[PDB]
């Protein structure tokens, strides 16, 4: 994978590096192993990021997951809308489902 | 509970919703034989007369902006900077 | 599911996105307070370019011959050279641009300079040059204190929150930091005296247009 | 072999402990955290090679700024354990030791697991608390990750000022669970507001305010 890193000449330079793609998931164990950066690691399952790295990491990871499908479709959506959506799913702590069990199980008025 | 004039911390600019409802209510009053404060240039449509009064700030109204805590402010449409 | 999921969410008359029950989702709509109908893709001139181009552009020396100022650019160029005060102001502006470059290095780690931001400065500059008949080989009547103090006085005029407390001004500065960095990047002494060759009425007109369009790019409270 | 690797993991975990206590507001110098592995092995390891976690237990003292901001903040006592399964008697020695030394808070680190009776014998001395952390969980500091922004624990006056300027109730703020490894990292309690400084890509510096459950 090419990585844009700043050169001491004032502009970024693509510097390829070997990166390990992985099938299956186990974040906690992999993080503790010596020989890798414990400060860098990603998971396609945002749930594990929430559990291990906490609520803020769960938020950012959720935003990345949503943004990914958008960019994959070949479409552009403004930052505002996605940010609002992500925030709503995280304002009660943890991850909140968008379901009929995800906002009809919390008070908003009986009619709503 | 009516915030005083020295503590009004809302936007002094008139929004599109405030201009819309001011032109709609003012035009509705003009359609119902309201005293016009501006000399007409030959207009017949009430909305054009309402916009003519808004262009010179002769509309005698004041907006009660509701705050989320239950309070409100009184920003007269004459002191509101349009556009 | 999306429509019925996001419905009772709006922005009240305090520039804070909160639902009907009062639960605050975002303290500022879009984390900037700008509507999605006045944002245009802009380029950040602070991170773009090499170090030799950065120091070649943002250094206007008066007591040194490394990055000296060409006196033929402005009418009073023979009197600007040798001034210590304007050189100190250029030092403060240059240090501010360097701090903005480190900040942009920490914010955007991918290296991209194109990001959506309000207010198009290029169209204002072109409208000023085509309006005031600003052509090449024309000495300008501006100085260093007019551009530096003009930008510094324009940075205080940018207002999104109408408060006066500590947290309100902190959120205002943290919500205007990037745009102020863009204005400090596009509004340099070398970029105006060398390339643009703007005059007094043209520069003041550009300032009034930037402040005006910034006051029109604010999101309106009450929009769903 | 396995001994040197366990010494390395215990050294990185101990460094994470010093970083966590330093982030709480206790006086630990930078050179004390940046202590190399050879010195740690040259201090807390016997002639045979096995580390001594009983000697690694130390005391933490709050900084002057932490006392100036939080006048009710007291000292801390950090202990470890050489037993794989922490018994109830060791926890009794820890609680009685805290009660004798009169510490406001306490941190006990275990290796594998602790008996449920000890976990039940934790909220026994109010208003003092005891933080039980795992040795395998504190190997990597979660605050040094890129997806984790900066958190600052506020006070009571700043909380009332925030709720007064924003005109909010305590329930109207975004809530954060106690089970958060960040909340356990900072040692948050019920009714404490924290500030989250994050680097957004549309404003440069975005601030948020959360409150524990």
């Amino acid at each position: 994978y090419d990585r844009k890193v700043p050169s001491p000449t004032g502009e970024y330079v693509k510097e390829p590096e070997w990166v390990l793609e992985t099938d299956g998931v186990n974040l906690s164990e992999v993080m503790t192993v010596p020989g890798i950066d414990p400060t860098r690691i990603y998971t396609n399952s945002f749930i594990d990021i929430m559990e291990v790295l906490g609520i803020e990491a769960g938020r950012a990871a959720l935003y990345k997951e949503v943004y990914n499908v958008i960019a994959s479709d070949g479409s552009y959506v403004n930052y505002r809308h996605m940010a609002l959506l992500v925030d709503v799913m995280t304002t009660q702590g943890g991850l909140t489902s968008v379901t009929r069990h995800g906002f009809n199980r919390s008070n908003t008025g009986a009619l709503m | 509970k009516a915030i005083p004039k020295d503590q009004r911390a809302t936007t002094p600019y008139m929004t599109k919703y405030e201009r819309a409802r001011i032109l709609g209510t003012r035009a509705l009053q003009i359609s119902m034989n309201a005293p016009v404060f501006v000399d007409l240039e030959g207009e017949t449509d009430p909305l054009r007369i309402a916009m003519k009064e808004l262009a010179e700030k002769k509309i005698p109204l004041v907006i009660r902006r509701y705050l989320p805590d239950g309070s409100f402010e009184d920003w007269s449409v004459e002191e509101l900077i349009v556009d | 599911r999306l429509v019925k999921a996001l419905e009772d969410i709006m922005v009240h008359y305090d520039n804070t996105t909160r639902n009907s029950l009062g639960n605050v989702i975002q303290f500022i709509y879009g984390e900037d307070g700008m509507d999605a109908a006045h944002i245009e893709k802009q380029s950040l001139d602070t991170i773009g370019g090499s170090d030799a181009a950065f120091e070649k552009r943002y250094r206007v020396d008066l007591l040194n011959t490394d990055h000296t100022l060409d006196p033929s650019l402005l009418e009073s160029g023979s009197e600007i050279l040798g001034d210590l005060k304007l050189q100190v102001l250029l030092d403060e502006e240059y240090k501010q641009l360097v701090k903005d470059r480190k900040f942009l290095r920490e914010v955007f780690v991918d290296g991209e300079a194109n990001w959506p931001l309000p207010v198009n400065i290029r169209r204002i500059i072109q409208n000023a040059q085509q309006t005031f008949h600003i052509d090449h080989t024309k000495p300008s009547d501006l100085t260093i204190k007019d551009i530096v103090l003009g930008v510094k006085d324009l940075q205080e005029n940018l207002l999104v929150l109408r408060g006066k407390n500590e947290i309100i001004q902190n959120a205002q500065r943290d919500a205007v930091t990037l745009f102020c960095c863009l204005l400090r990047s596009r509004l340099a002494t070398r970029r105006v005296l060398q390339e643009y060759r703007l005059t007094k009425q043209a520069f003041d007109w550009v300032l009034s247009n930037i402040e005006a369009q910034f006051l029109r790019s604010v999101v309106h409270p009450g929009e769903m | 072999q396995e001994n040197e690797r366990n010494i390395s993991r215990l050294w990185r975990a101990f460094r994470t402990v010093k970083e966590m206590v330093k982030d709480r507001g206790y006086f630990i110098t930078q050179e004390e955290v940046e202590l190399p592995l050879e010195d740690f092995k040259a201090k807390y390891c016997d002639s045979m090679g096995r580390p001594q976690r009983k000697m690694m237990s130390f005391q933490a003292n709050p900084t002057e700024e932490s006392i100036s901001k939080f006048p009710d903040m007291g000292s801390l006592w950090v202990e470890f354990c050489d037993e794989p399964s922490v018994g109830v008697k060791t926890m009794k020695t820890f609680v009685i030791h805290i009660q004798e030394k009169n510490f406001q808070t306490g941190i006990f680190v275990y290796q594998n697991n602790i008996t449920p009776s000890a976990m039940k014998l934790v909220p026994s001395i109010p208003p003092a608390t005891i933080e039980t952390f795992n040795e395998a969980a504190l190997v990597v500091n979660i605050t040094h990750h890129e997806l984790v922004p900066k958190h600052i624990r506020l006070s009571s006056d700043e909380k009332r000022e925030l709720l007064k300027r924003y005109r909010l109730k305590e329930s109207q703020l975004p809530r954060i669970q106690r089970a958060d490894p960040v909340a356990l990292y900072l040692g948050l309690k019920r009714g404490e507001v924290v500030k989250i400084i994050r680097k957004s890509e549309t404003s440069g510096r975005y601030a948020s305010y959360r409150i524990c459950m």
